[PDB]
């Protein structure tokens, strides 16, 4: 309502709508090359930034912050995993895709073992992995911040949001969203970077976080209700462990085998095996382009700890009683959620940290991650069901109707989307970021085994990669299905699950599915024909000519020599922060 | 002391990625 929020807001628009106009007298939308690879034409930095700003949505604010309020800093861990899978997005998975000449990651299986079947298997499991996965993470985020932040009605908000997505989305294509996420990224990283100075102020400095946060316990720990009473220690008191990164292999919430094993594999599907972000790296110029993309994706993807996790902690300290709730009754009070009130960790330190300008740039920040995130859903969702799905249909569609269906889908997508948020809603507090892991670690290790056993394993045919899926979607849903029965509850209100489902973490049954998709995958390939595929093996990952028998992935040696030298660099800076943090 | 735990794994890594062009440049080539 102060005017310096609406100027910096119609600002943010004015760049958006600016970088966009220039992105589409740039290029040409005309094509399917075009509208869904940006020409095969971006380079380096739309490359990292585009990785960076598809990958942080509003989901990154509400949930790293509110996981660092409960839990302490070892939920970095899902950001800084990113850094290593990324370094073999751009040495391993991406040289394939580029000598393979695919617009989407189904069709690269398509064209390693040769069926119509697990083309579409893969095209229909991804589009119900964004739903599940990507967009109600982004639309809950969202939906908390205005909640929260602004106060205005939760679902005319979503609605709108969505609207405008849909419009930024179908308007340009994927050349837009590339150079357009180049100053989301920006808008990003400069408010989180302002809200992180602010909020450090207030704890006084970085070693103020240190010597207040396992101090920061609420002082309403005993209940009104009749068997729930005084709350256990435990539930309140913040983790003796908080500090750690690496945490303990049985009794941690995040163990150190599960964290570093169980999010290789999955972040695996989410960086080398997914069309969200794949689709960035398929727009690249030149393989060296985006190993250098990638790179730029993994120091920035440092960034979240700094700005995200340790905001949260801070906002524990500052907030306890209400951050740090855990009587299910002033929890009720303060964010409308019996659970916890974790989520307001990020929007409340924008609302009570903030001046009068800068509220409108966290409003900005916030708005560029959630459409950033959303925009790219919607044009992989796109050129996934275009490309995949519409071509099963119609096979002499043409480069003119494949683009009014890509532009349709997000229409049709955004509508799903909408009826999808009452249920998105139903997830009670900090929950609904466990429940996104946990689906990730349930539906995603058997495609990162089949990916690995594409590229790695040439013997692996058809047989064994379609029945190493079906067989792991099997296992997945029978962790999945009485999991979501029993539900999760809360800390204070434990959930009646068996130790035996839910005892184990899902970052633990992610390695498990991932060996037993993948053991399956290689006994029933190796059980069945071995199919010489044409003889081309330009589709698996090698040293040797990269082929068999444009699509010429060879760069300037001096080029080359540098991308590999800093992606040394910033692997030694990961492992050194890993190293500080554990 | 955190800093030195970051110089170890940086020093280790070190050694793993020596390990690296050991291994490919004795058994690819
Ligand atoms: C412990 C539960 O609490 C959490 C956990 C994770 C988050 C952040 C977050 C991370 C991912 C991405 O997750 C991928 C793996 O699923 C990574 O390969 C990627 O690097 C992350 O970017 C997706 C959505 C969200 Cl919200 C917040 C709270
Ligand atoms: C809570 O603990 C106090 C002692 O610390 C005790 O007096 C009281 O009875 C306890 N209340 C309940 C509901 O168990
Ligand atoms: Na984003």
């Amino acid at each position: 309502d102060n005017p310096a929020d609406i100027l910096v807001i119609a600002a943010y628009f004015l760049l958006v709508i600016g970088v966009g106009l220039w992105s589409m007298c740039r290029t040409n939308r005309g094509t399917v090359g075009g509208y869904f690879l940006a020409g095969r034409s971006m380079v380096w930095w739309p490359v990292g930034a585009s990785l960076f700003a598809s990958n942080i949505g509003s989901g990154h604010f509400v949930g790293l912050a509110g996981t660092g309020a409960a839990s302490g800093l070892a939920v970095a861990g899902f950001e800084w995993n990113a850094l290593f899978v990324v370094l073999l997005l751009g040495w391993l998975f991406a040289p394939v895709y580029l000598t393979a000449g695919v617009i989407t990651m189904p069709q690269y299986l398509r064209k390693r073992f040769g069926g119509r079947r697990i083309r579409l298997y893969l095209s229909v499991l991804s589009l119900f992995l964004y739903i599940f996965t990507k967009i109600s993470v982004d639309m809950f985020s969202g939906a908390v911040f205005i909640q929260q932040a602004l106060g205005w009605n939760i679902y005319a908000s979503v609605i709108a949001l969505l609207g405008i997505t849909m419009i930024y989305t179908v308007t340009g294509g994927l050349a837009a969203l590339m150079y357009t996420d180049t100053v989301q990224t920006f808008v990003i990283l400069g408010g989180a970077c302002i809200l992180m100075g602010y909020a450090f102020h207030e704890v006084g400095g970085y070693s103020g976080l240190f010597d207040k946060y396992l101090g920061a316990a609420t002082s309403l720990t005993v209940s009104e209700d009749p068997a729930v009473g005084n709350i256990s220690s435990f539930c309140y008191r913040p983790r003796p462990d908080s500090y750690h990164l690496l945490r303990h292999p049985v009794t941690g919430d995040l163990p150190w085998p599960a964290l570093l094993l169980g999010l290789t594999i999955v972040s695996g599907w989410y960086w080398c095996s997914d069309q969200v972000i794949v689709q960035r790296c398929l727009a690249g110029k030149s393989l060296t382009h985006i190993k250098a993309g990638c790179i730029l994706c993994g120091y920035l993807k440092l960034t979240p700890m700094f700005l995200m996790v340790m905001p949260g902690m801070i906002s524990r300290i500052l907030y306890p009683d209400e951050v740090a709730c855990v009587v299910p009754e002033v929890c009720r009070r303060v964010c409308g959620t019996e659970v916890g009130c974790s989520n307001i960790a990020y929007p409340r330190l924008v609302v009570k940290l903030m001046p009068n300008g800068l509220r409108g740039l966290m409003l900005a920040v916030m708005l560029a991650a959630l459409m950033s995130s959303l925009a790219s859903i919607f044009n992989s969702s796109s050129t996934l069901f275009t490309m995949d799905i519409y071509t099963r249909l119609r096979p002499r569609a043409g480069d003119r109707e494949l683009l009014l269906v890509g532009r349709l889908w997000v229409v049709f997508i955004v509508v799903v989307s909408v009826a999808w948020l009452p249920v998105v809603q139903a997830a009670q507090g900090g929950q609904l970021f466990d429940y996104i892991q946990a689906v990730s670690s349930y539906l995603a290790p058997p495609v990162s085994a089949v990916f690995v056993l594409a590229l790695f394993v040439p013997r692996v045919n058809e047989q064994g990669a379609f029945w190493g899926l079906i067989g792991g979607l099997l296992m997945g849903l029978a962790r999945l299905i009485p999991e979501f029965s029993f539900g999760s509850g809360s800390c204070v209100q434990p959930s009646a699950c068996p130790a035996f489902l839910c005892g184990v973490h899902y970052l633990y049954f992610a390695i498990v599915l991932f060996f037993c998709s993948g053991l399956l995958t290689l006994t029933v390939s190796l059980c069945t024909a071995p199919i010489p595929r044409k003889h081309l093996h330009r589709l698996v990952f090698s040293l040797r000519h990269s082929k068999e028998e444009l699509e010429d992935i060879s760069e300037d040696p001096s080029w080359a020599r540098v991308v590999n030298l800093n992606a040394l660099l910033m692997m030694a800076v990961a492992v050194f922060l890993w190293g500080f943090y554990a | 002391q955190p800093w030195m735990q970051g110089l170890i794994a940086v020093a280790v890594f070190l050694v793993l990625v020596a390990i690296a062009f050991a291994v490919n440049h004795f058994w690819c080539q």
